[PDB]
This record gives C-alpha cells, sequence and structure tokens, in this order.
C-alpha cells in the first residue's frame, strides 16, 4: 500500500491504531 | 508564524508563512499543490521561497457523561496542535488536544471513543 | 420644478458631498463640521484640503428635465411579525368557526 | 459554556454519555500582510512640474507616459500646487487607480484665464490655443509662478 | 474492513473567510449540519466496522 | 537606409518533423513531482514544420503569424539576429521591432515603415575582424509606444566551425495586448535536422506591445547587390489550441510532455 487543507476537508485518524488491530 | 491574510504581487491567501525546504525555477513566482492550491510563494522583495500552511481549525468535539450524572465536560480540539488554541488539565493525542481532561496512565476499558487508541471515561 | 424652482436658484436645498465614509442604512448625519479630505488637519472654521461637506443644489425653471428638482417620499414598513398598526381599505367580515 | 453549547446543538435539556462534535473553531486571521517588488521605474514627474522652462501656450508641450508606477506622493501632497481637479475620480483615489495610455502637457497662462481651460468654455486661450473635450476624464492641475 | 474518516468545515469550504457568503448560507439553512451529520454516521460506522 | 537587393539563387521551401520540440512552461508557476495538464495554444507534436536557410541562398520570405509561433535556429557565429512583427507594415497601424545590433539589443513598438528587402549588414574583410556597416530595417516610426534597449556588449560575426554548434529557439505569442517571448539555448553536434527528444522553453521576457499581428519577418546578418552571407538553418511552426500533459520533477524542472490527440 502506498494536517488541514485550505478548504477545510479533513482526513481524520482511526479509533484503533495500526498496532492495536495487529494486537487483535 | 502568525495566522494572517497574506498578499504577494496581488495574490491574496489565508495561512501562516514559513521558510521552505522546496526550490523553484529562477522565473516562477507562485507554487502549488497536486490539487492546484497555492501551497508556496516567492516574496517579490526578498525572493526567499515561502511555504504556506493554512491555519489549523476544526469542529470542537465535547465529551460528556450523562446530564443526570454530572455537569463536567472535556473539550476536544480535533486535528489542531494545542500551540495556538489559547489564542481562542490539558493533553495531546494523535486525534487532537483534550482540554478539561485528566490524562491518566491506567488503560481502563473503553467508553467514549476519541481516536488513535484513545478513549475517555468519568472516574475519581 | 413648478414649486422647488426659484429663478435666482432655490439654494435652500443642501446635500452632504463628503463624510468619513458612507452612513449606516436609514441613518442621518446632522454633522456640520469641515471634512478633512487631505492628510492635513484643519483647525478653525477653514483650511487647505479640508472642505465644507455641506454643498448646495440650485433649482430654477430654466433648467432641463432630470436636471430639474423632484419631490420624493420613501415608504418603509415591517410585516406580520407583530400586531397591526395600520390596515388597508377592506371592511372586516363576519366570523365563522 | 461548552455544556450550554452542546445543549444548544442538540436543541435539548438532557444529554446522555457521548462525544458530540459542535462549534467549528477557526483562527480569526490576526492581521493582513502585503508584498510587491519595490517601485523602481517611478513615472518621470520632475520634468512635468520642476522643469526650468515651460512652453508658450500656442506651442503647448505634450509628452507620453508609460511603463512605470505613477505616484501622486509629492504631487497632490504639496500645497504649493495652487489648483487641481481630476473630474471623474476623487483626488484622494488616483494612487489606487490605473491608466491604460497617457500623455501629459506643459505650458504657461495668465491667472485670470485659468478658468478658461475648463472643457466647453470661452476666452482667447480656450478658443484659439488650448481647448478640451466634452467628456474629459483625464485629470488637470495648475500653480502660480 | 473500513474506509478513511472524513469531515468538512462546509462553511470554510463553500466560502472561506467570507461573512457576505455566510449570510447567504444562512438563507440556505440545514445543509451545513446535514453534510456533517452524514459524515459523522460514516465516521462512527468505521469504528463499529 | 533601405536598398532592394534581388541577387540570389532560386529555391523552393523545405519541411521536416517537429518531434517533441515546441512546449513552454504554460504559466509562471512552480510544481514538483507531478503529472499536470494544460489547455492553451501549442505547437503540435509531429507537425511538418517549414525549414529555411542562409548560404548563394538566403530564405527570408513573408510568413503569416496566425496565433503566434515557434522559431528555432541551428546556428554558427550568430547569423540569425533580429525579428520584425506586424499587420500593415506601412505605418497605417503600429508594429513591433526586436533586433540585436553589433553592440546593443533594441525593442520598439511604433507605426513602422519596414523595408521590402531588410537585413543587418557588416564589414567582411580578411583583417581578422567583422564590424557594423549598414542597418536595412525601416524608415519611419512616427508614433511610438515602447522603448527597451540592452546594456552595451560586443557580439561577434567571426567564426569558421563546421556543423551547427548551437541551437537557439523561441516561442512568440500576442494575447490581451501583451507579447510573450519564451526561449532556450543548448549546444549541439547536429548537421541538417532538429534534435529529437524534449525540453520546455522559459519565458525570456514579456512586453506591453498592443498590436494585432498577422505576419512576421526575421533579421539576418550579411556595391549593394551581390553578397556573401554565412551558412545557417532555421525552422518555423504554428500553434493550435490543444491540451498537453507534463512531468514536473523533484527539482521542479520539466522532464517530459505529451500531445493529447497525437
Ligand atoms: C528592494 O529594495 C532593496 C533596496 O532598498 C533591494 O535590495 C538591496 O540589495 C543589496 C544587494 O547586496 C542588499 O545588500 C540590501 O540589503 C538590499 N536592501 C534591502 C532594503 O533589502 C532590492 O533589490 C529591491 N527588490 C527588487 C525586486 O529589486
Ligand atoms: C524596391 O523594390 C521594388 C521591387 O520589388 C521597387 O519598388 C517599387 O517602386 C515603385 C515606385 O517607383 C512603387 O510603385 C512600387 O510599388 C515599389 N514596389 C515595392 C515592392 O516596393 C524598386 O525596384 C526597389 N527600389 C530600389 C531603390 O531598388
Ligand atoms: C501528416 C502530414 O500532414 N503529412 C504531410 C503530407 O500529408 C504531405 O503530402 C507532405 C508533402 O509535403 O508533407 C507531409
Ligand atoms: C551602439 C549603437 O550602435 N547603438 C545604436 C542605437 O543608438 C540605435 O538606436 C540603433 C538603431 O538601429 O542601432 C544601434
Ligand atoms: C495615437 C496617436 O498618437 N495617433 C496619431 C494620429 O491621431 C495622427 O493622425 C497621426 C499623424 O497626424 O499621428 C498619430
Ligand atoms: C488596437 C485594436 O483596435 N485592436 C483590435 C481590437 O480592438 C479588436 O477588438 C480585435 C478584433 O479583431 O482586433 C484587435
Ligand atoms: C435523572 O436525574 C433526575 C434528577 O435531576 C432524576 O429525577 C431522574 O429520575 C434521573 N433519571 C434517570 C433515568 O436516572
Ligand atoms: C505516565 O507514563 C509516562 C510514560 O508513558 C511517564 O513518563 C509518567 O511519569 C507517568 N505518569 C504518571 C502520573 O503515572
Ligand atoms: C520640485 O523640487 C523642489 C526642490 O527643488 C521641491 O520643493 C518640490 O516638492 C518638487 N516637486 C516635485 C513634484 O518634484
Ligand atoms: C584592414 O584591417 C583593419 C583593421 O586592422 C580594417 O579596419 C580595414 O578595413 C582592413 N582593410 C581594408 C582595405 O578593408
Ligand atoms: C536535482 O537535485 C539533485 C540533488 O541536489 C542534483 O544533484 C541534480 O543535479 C538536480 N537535477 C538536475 C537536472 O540538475
Amino acid at each position: 500500500v502506498t494536517a488541514q487543507k485550505f478548504n477545510g476537508l479533513t482526513v481524520l485518524p482511526p479509533l484503533l491504531t495500526d498496532e492495536m488491530i495487529a494486537q487483535y | 508564524n502568525k495566522c494572517v491574510n497574506f498578499n504577494f504581487n496581488g495574490l491574496t491567501g489565508t495561512g501562516v508563512l514559513t521558510e521552505s525546504n522546496k526550490k523553484f525555477l529562477p522565473f516562477q513566482q507562485f507554487g502549488r499543490d497536486i490539487d492546484d492550491t497555492t501551497d508556496a510563494v516567492r516574496d517579490p522583495q526578498t525572493l526567499e521561497i515561502l511555504d504556506i500552511t493554512p491555519c489549523s481549525f476544526g469542529g470542537v468535539s465535547v465529551i460528556t457523561p450523562g446530564t443526570n450524572t454530572s455537569n463536567q465536560v472535556a473539550v476536544l480540539y480535533q486535528g489542531v496542535n494545542c500551540t495556538e488554541v489559547p489564542v481562542a488539565n490539558v493533553f495531546q493525542t494523535r486525534a487532537g488536544c483534550l482540554i478539561g481532561a485528566e490524562h491518566v496512565n491506567n488503560s481502563y476499558e473503553c467508553d467514549i471513543p476519541i481516536g488513535a487508541g484513545i478513549c475517555a471515561s468519568y472516574q475519581t | 420644478n413648478n414649486l422647488d424652482s426659484k429663478v435666482g436658484g432655490n439654494y435652500n436645498y443642501l446635500y452632504r458631498l463628503f463624510r468619513k465614509s458612507n452612513l449606516k442604512p436609514f441613518e442621518r448625519d446632522i454633522s456640520t463640521e469641515i471634512y478633512q479630505a487631505g492628510s492635513t488637519p484643519c483647525n478653525g472654521v477653514e483650511g487647505f484640503n479640508c472642505y465644507f461637506p455641506l454643498q448646495s443644489y440650485g433649482f430654477q425653471p430654466t433648467y432641463g428635465v432630470g436636471y430639474q428638482p423632484y419631490r420624493v417620499v420613501v415608504l418603509s414598513f415591517e410585516l406580520l411579525h407583530a400586531p397591526a398598526t395600520v390596515c388597508g381599505p377592506k371592511k372586516s367580515t363576519n366570523l365563522v368557526k | 459554556d461548552p455544556l450550554s453549547e452542546t445543549k444548544c446543538t442538540l436543541k435539548s435539556f438532557t444529554v446522555e454519555k457521548g462525544i458530540y462534535q459542535t462549534s467549528n473553531f477557526r483562527v480569526q486571521p490576526t492581521e493582513s500582510i502585503v508584498r510587491f517588488p519595490n517601485i523602481t521605474n517611478l513615472c518621470p514627474f520632475g520634468e512635468v512640474f520642476n522643469a526650468t522652462r515651460f512652453a508658450s501656450v500656442y506651442a503647448w508641450n505634450r509628452k507620453r507616459i508609460s511603463n512605470c508606477v505613477a505616484d501622486y506622493s509629492v504631487l497632490y501632497n504639496s500645497a504649493s500646487f495652487s489648483t487641481f481637479k481630476c473630474y471623474g475620480v476623487s483626488p484622494t483615489k488616483l494612487n489606487d487607480l490605473c491608466f491604460t495610455n497617457v500623455y501629459a502637457d506643459s505650458f504657461v497662462i495668465r491667472g485670470d484665464e485659468v478658468r478658461q481651460i475648463a472643457p466647453g468654455q470661452t476666452g482667447k486661450i480656450a478658443d484659439y490655443n488650448y481647448k478640451l473635450p466634452d467628456d474629459f476624464t483625464g485629470c488637470v492641475i495648475a500653480w502660480n509662478s | 474492513v473500513s474506509m478513511t474518516k472524513t469531515s468538512v468545515d462546509c462553511t470554510m469550504y463553500i466560502c472561506g473567510d467570507s461573512t457576505e457568503c455566510s449570510n447567504l448560507l444562512l438563507q440556505y439553512g440545514s445543509f451545513c449540519t446535514q453534510l456533517n451529520r452524514a459524515l459523522t454516521g460514516i465516521a462512527v460506522e468505521q469504528d463499529k466496522n | 537606409q533601405c536598398v532592394n537587393l534581388t541577387t540570389r539563387t532560386q529555391l523552393p521551401p523545405a519541411y521536416t518533423n517537429s518531434f517533441t520540440r515546441g512546449v513552454y512552461y504554460p504559466d509562471k508557476v512552480f510544481r514538483s513531482s507531478v503529472l499536470h495538464s494544460t489547455q492553451d495554444l501549442f505547437l503540435p507534436f509531429f507537425s511538418n514544420v517549414t525549414w529555411f536557410h542562409a548560404i548563394k541562398r538566403f530564405d527570408n520570405p513573408v510568413l503569416p503569424f496566425n496565433d503566434g509561433v515557434y522559431f528555432a535556429s541551428t546556428e554558427k557565429s550568430n547569423i540569425i539576429r533580429g525579428w520584425i512583427f506586424g499587420t500593415t507594415l506601412d505605418s497605417k497601424t503600429q508594429s513591433l521591432l526586436i533586433v540585436n545590433n553589433a553592440t546593443n539589443v533594441v525593442i520598439k513598438v511604433c507605426e513602422f515603415q519596414f523595408c521590402n528587402d531588410p537585413f543587418l549588414g557588416v564589414y567582411h574583410k580578411n583583417n581578422k575582424s567583422w564590424m557594423e556597416s549598414e542597418f536595412r530595417v525601416y524608415s519611419s516610426a512616427n508614433n511610438c509606444t515602447f522603448e527597451y534597449v540592452s546594456q552595451p556588449f560586443l557580439m561577434d560575426l567571426e567564426g569558421k566551425q563546421g556543423n551547427f554548434k548551437n541551437l537557439r529557439e523561441f516561442v512568440f505569442k500576442n494575447i490581451d495586448g501583451y507579447f510573450k517571448i519564451y526561449s532556450k539555448h543548448t549546444p549541439i553536434n547536429l548537421v541538417r535536422d532538429l534534435p529529437q527528444g524534449f525540453s520546455a522553453l522559459e519565458p525570456l521576457v514579456d512586453l506591453p506591445i498592443g498590436i494585432n499581428i498577422t505576419r512576421f519577418q526575421t533579421l539576418l546578418a550579411l556595391s549593394s547587390s551581390g553578397w556573401t552571407a554565412g551558412a545557417a538553418a532555421y525552422y518555423v511552426g504554428y500553434l493550435q489550441p490543444r491540451t498537453f500533459l507534463l512531468k514536473y520533477n523533484e527539482n521542479g524542472t520539466i522532464t517530459d510532455a505529451v500531445d493529447c490527440a497525437l
């Protein structure tokens, strides 16, 4: 597989980190 | 490093200014994003290449217990690093800044989901 | 024209040619003072590039149409937010339930 | 309070446990900043006013202005210029205005006959050696000498 | 399993920095709330997913 | 001065493929590490560009200038020197003049009266030095509107290298009363045709000219009739309204472009 923007769309982070899903 | 209305050679925009790591060709006076947004400018006096960052903003989230249970609440500044929030207990997370929350270490069971492994609860 | 004209010019009529800015909607500025159009202040009743903003209309019968004076009334009101205070030329009906 | 602001978002007097998004906080921008490549070809105004000798009125000089920035910065701003009018734009507003194409004029006349340079006016200056057009929306200036 | 969370400052996106626009938006109405109440539903549904 | 010299050998016009030469940086604006697309006026890729010489022979006919142009010269000793642009060419409208004399470049916009057989003329003797002799370009310019000139140099006409040593090139365009000049220079070892491969011209200068343009001429270096003028080649191609896609790289400089309907 491969922080605001001027107009106010936002990518927003996940509830579980990429470590916690690995721990599941 | 202040949130301002800038203008260079008539080119208006909103943000904070900073000295770039990027490098222009000799004759260009504006620079942009992959989304065609002025992400950069070159001050027509000093010529030093300035990157533009749009000021940090978002929905204030609020964390509350039941109205039945309390009148206390914690106020969450999503996406914003807290270093400009007092311009409007405190802690910082990948998901934003929790203000009015006692940052504990003990990893209890979850209740009020926030982000990047964080969630809140009401306890003594 | 047939009232507001005077053959020597009816200079009873004054306007405000200048002000620090445009006034507020439905506002009315009674300020007489000398308007400081230039960078200089002016102290006393006169000076360089400070000008009397109150300036005058001439009106006469020898002037052309639309250069002539016109009499104006501007009716303003608000509507049905609240109890009535004037009502139109219709009689109230019977009432039915 | 945020407590009243959530009660307000929900249009409710009760609220249970939760996280509620509200109030889009945004930095009200603190001031403006402005930048230009500093003015260097200023328009050549010294020779239009400060020049040692002007022409006769029948020979009234006319020269072209272009390629420059046209400051009134010592022009209108010195009171010794004993008359001026730009007829369409206020005398305050010409530093913010622009020109497509320009010619400037230089000559001497009598103080009594200064009123005769108005467009659509008479007297031997006006009718025989300097006349102006009916639309005239360039600008005009005069000073005692 | 899930798609990225998003939200938008619909007011900043429709007319950034403009009060004259903002008074035009205040004739449109609930569209700004609605266009994040939808995205909240997505955002929570990623967590539930 | 003007003298109408007719003294040359008679030849038809030549033609050749444009390859991927004829793009410019479309707007004055930086990007880096992107694939970005533009719609504007451009030289189509793989056009039959017209091809011209100086030699015995001196190709300098009247060319139309519809929507502006690409011009490129494979060169030795600076034979191609100036440019002349307009629509009446006889003082009934304005026109533009741009040349590089023996000591300064000069750029002017006026109601011009250009020559019927123009060139720039030079003393040619064997005494190891070549200098200005004559300047056959135009007589009148009685209204003028622009006034630009270089700092003083010496720019030669002496040399005897074989194949073409340097490639110089330009885009000329006339939009909203401005002129736009784009250029590039690169050394070459090429004998009789344009370089394959790719580059994009930089905006060299912009000028407030204000003239509707329909035709163009070029100025080249040279008891009047009968003459020697040196060996040179140059190529001419039009601009169509077309999309292009570009690679702008890590350095923010141009890497490649694609003609969209090729
Ligand atoms: C803006 O104005 C300044 C002069 O006031 C020009 O820059 C000067 O250049 C020398 C070069 O060695 C510097 O040492 C000075 O410190 C500069 N002065 C200032 C005040 O910065 C500059 O060239 C002008 N800008 C442009 C685009 O020409
Ligand atoms: C200039 O070139 C042309 C030949 O093509 C000649 O000029 C002509 O001169 C007459 C007036 O005597 C005009 O009616 C023609 O219209 C002109 N033609 C052009 C195209 O200019 C003339 O032979 C040449 N002049 C000299 C001095 O050699
Ligand atoms: C909530 O609090 C009120 C007291 O303010 C109480 O009367 C009510 O019964 C409580 N409701 C529940 C469901 O606990
Ligand atoms: C909480 O944990 C951090 C390390 O994750 C440690 O530095 C800090 O002292 C601890 N604080 C308390 C109050 O336990
Ligand atoms: C003309 O020069 C004198 C100084 O010799 C100065 O007082 C005056 O302000 C100047 N005006 C302009 C327009 O240059
Ligand atoms: C001989 O050389 C000089 C330069 O040293 C040159 O000016 C002159 O024109 C040459 N002689 C002739 C007859 O042209
Ligand atoms: C791009 O930047 C690198 C690293 O600084 C440099 O070595 C390289 O020469 C540049 N590319 C070109 C085409 O000059």
